[PDB]
Formats: structure tokens, sequence, C-alpha cells
């Protein structure tokens, strides 16, 4: 197996793969990143990133009960919800241009775009592609790639 | 990071490529059967042959029907995927009913944006 410490940093590494296949309609001058809900492999990002194109990722833990999460985030990294909780952040994302990930992949029938497996040898993922056709933001598929890359020894 | 370096090409994933059905319906306008297709052959191209078909009913109906509604949904949506390379056993096929909404059933427009096949694909 591995530590706490490195799958976070993994966590990093592998969001920040993500976003370059991303694109946002009105591209801002600084990420903002919100880290929603329990966390366990957050701390990494949470330090602030910089992107491989300039830009750099403002990264802040936020609270599941703020409505204008939609506006005040580009890239929600959403962490432990139950089911009603995981709705009312959905309703504030809703509309707005703004991509999903989960820190666990037990939870991507409705929400998130991607869904992460943490524990285990590599890091993986699940993408939902309703959800990221919904979502508003511009996904590439070969971002798929990132997934399988590592599910492959 | 090799994603920024993409141009303009392949973005199938746009709002168009939801998979959306019309009351009661369960098989596939053209219009989203060829979006299935340009989806199923985007998926193919970067190495992923395997996905799962999760299909949804909006409120109206008792559970049980909607159930057996989202399951066909799913089915037919799966047919594209193998009439486009995919192996059949490498989709899965699941039916979840009215029970796991996107959108406010309260609303005709939700109420839409729930008769859905949503393509997840799997690590
Ligand atoms: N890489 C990149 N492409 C952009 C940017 N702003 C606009 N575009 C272009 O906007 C187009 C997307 O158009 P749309 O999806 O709205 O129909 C693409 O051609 C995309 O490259 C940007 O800031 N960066």
């Amino acid at each position: 197996r591995t530590s706490i410490e490195q799958r976070s940093n993994a966590v990093s590494q592998v969001l920040l793969g993500i976003f370059s296949y991303v694109r946002w309609p009105k591209e801002p001058a600084v990420l903002q990143l919100c880290v929603v809900g329990p966390t366990e492999y957050a701390d990494g990002l949470l330090r602030g990133m910089v992107q491989a194109n300039g830009r750099r990722v403002h990264a802040e833990r936020r609270a599941v009960d703020n409505p204008d999460l939609g506006t005040l985030c580009n890239v929600i990294y959403l962490g432990v919800v139950d089911e009603r909780e995981r709705q009312q952040v959905f309703r504030s994302l809703a509309g707005h241009p703004v991509l999903s990930i989960s820190e666990r992949g037990t939870e991507c029938s409705v929400g998130s775009m991607f869904c992460l497996n943490v524990g285990g040898p590599r890091i993986t993922f699940e993408a939902n592609l309703d959800s990221i056709a919904r979502s508003g933001v511009r996904v590439h598929p070969s971002v798929l790639k990132l997934a399988r890359r590592q599910a492959t020894p | 990071e090799q994603g920024f370096e993409l141009r303009d090409e392949g973005w199938e994933f746009g709002m168009s490529s939801k998979v959306l059905f019309g009351n009661n319906l369960d098989r596939l306008n053209p219009d989203s059967r060829n979006t299935l297709t340009k989806i199923a052959r985007a998926l193919l191209a970067v190495d992923i042959d395997k996905v799962r078909l999760e299909g949804h009913t909006d409120n109206y109906g008792d559970e049980g029907y909607n159930q057996k509604l989202s399951e066909r949904r799913a089915e037919s949506v799966a047919a594209v995927f193998r009439e486009a390379g995919m192996p059949a056993a490498n989709i899965e096929v699941r039916g979840l009913g009215m029970s796991k909404p996107v959108a406010d059933n309260k609303t005709r427009a939700g109420r839409s944006e729930n008769r859905r096949v949503a393509i997840i694909v799997p690590a």
C-alpha cells in the first residue's frame, strides 16, 4: 500500500492533469478551487498549485451550505456528503461553468463529473458524461487516459 | 498535463451530448442515435472499450414501471455502443428508475432532463 502523505500529493497530480483537458468558456486569471466537505486527501491541493500554462490554482476549503459556490469556485473537489447535502451543493453550481471531482468513487450516478478511487496501488476515477455534458465546461475525451494509464501496471 | 496542446478537435462531450428521452418513450430519436455514435466512436479512439449505462425516468408513474422503463432506455443506448464496436459484455446495463433525479421534477424542463441515460466510464 501507500501513505496518506503520498496519496494526497497524488490527488494533486491527477487533478492537475484533468484540468488540462478542461476549458472554461470565460477562462479566469486565477483558477479558484473549492474543497467542500470532509476530505482525506485534499491537504496537498490546499497548499495551492500552479498550472503548466502559467495559471495559479487558489484553493480554499468551503462550506456545504454555501449557496454561492457556483460563482465562487471554478473547480469543486467534493468531500464526504450525504445525499441531501450533495443535492444542495449541486444546486449551488447548477448553471455556472464548474468542474467537479469527488474524493470517493462510490457516488458517481448523479453529481460529479469525475470520481476518484484513491486507496490502492494507483489512483483512478470514474467519469459521468451526462454530468460532464451538464457541467457547462468543455471537457475533452482523451482525459479518460489518466484513469487507465495507472490502472495499467 | 498534455491536454493543453489540444486544438479544436473532438470535443464531443458538450451540452448537445445529453441522451434524453421523450415522455414514456424508450427509443432514440435519430438526433441522439447519432450523438451516441459520435460518443461511442470518441471512447474507442482513446482505447476505452467498456462503460456502464444507467437509465432514469422522471417522476410520473409508479416506481416498478419506471424501473423497467429506465432499464429499457439503457438497453436502447447499449445497442448503439454495440453497433459501434464495443463488446456487449463490456457494456453494463442498470436501471435506476425515478430514484436518482438530476433535476427538479416540479418543473417540465427538469422532467425532460431526467428522462436520460447516463454514460459512465469505469476505471
Ligand atoms: N485554449 C483556449 N481556447 C479558447 C479560449 N477562449 C476561447 N477559446 C476557444 O473558444 C472555442 C469554444 O467555442 P464554443 O464551445 O463556445 O462553441 C474554442 O475554439 C476555444 O479554443 C481560451 O482562453 N483558451
